[PDB]
């Protein structure tokens, strides 16, 4: 259970930081 | 943008029919068509044109001793790209975390 819960806890993060940076991708235009 | 408009409809009447004015008393060639051209392109234009040129001389003649005109000459901007390149640092350290979560997978 514990381990588990640690790899979708990881997965979620990684998710998140994906969506986050992706959208940031291009934010200075230039 | 304005005096960048003034130089533009300078350069653009610079070339006046005045110079191509030099065919207008011959067009009398049928009878003791386009005879209008002799009238509002024979000095007119040419008046106008050297009017505009005189009003252009007289400027406020800003430049007097120095280097007048400036306005980058200093901070920040170079602290902008600063913050620009901080991004692309934040931007490989978060493609760095997302290859190691993927080797997490």
């Amino acid at each position: 259970n514990e381990l588990q819960r640690k790899d979708a806890l990881v997965q979620k993060h990684l998710t998140k930081l994906r969506h986050w940076q992706q959208v940031l991708e291009d934010i200075n235009v230039q | 943008n304005e005096r960048l408009r003034a130089l533009e409809d300078i350069e653009r009447e610079i070339g006046a029919i005045l110079q191509n004015a030099g065919t207008v008393i011959l067009e009398l060639s049928k009878e003791k068509r386009l005879l209008d051209r002799q009238a509002a392109a024979f000095t007119a234009s040419v008046q106008h044109v050297e009017a505009e040129l005189s009003a252009q001389i007289r400027y406020l003649t800003q430049v007097a001793t120095g280097q007048p005109h400036e306005g980058s000459s200093y901070s920040s901007r170079k602290d902008c790209q600063m913050a620009l390149k901080r991004v692309d640092y934040a931007r490989l350290k978060l493609s760095d975390v997302a290859r190691t979560c993927e080797q997490m997978l």
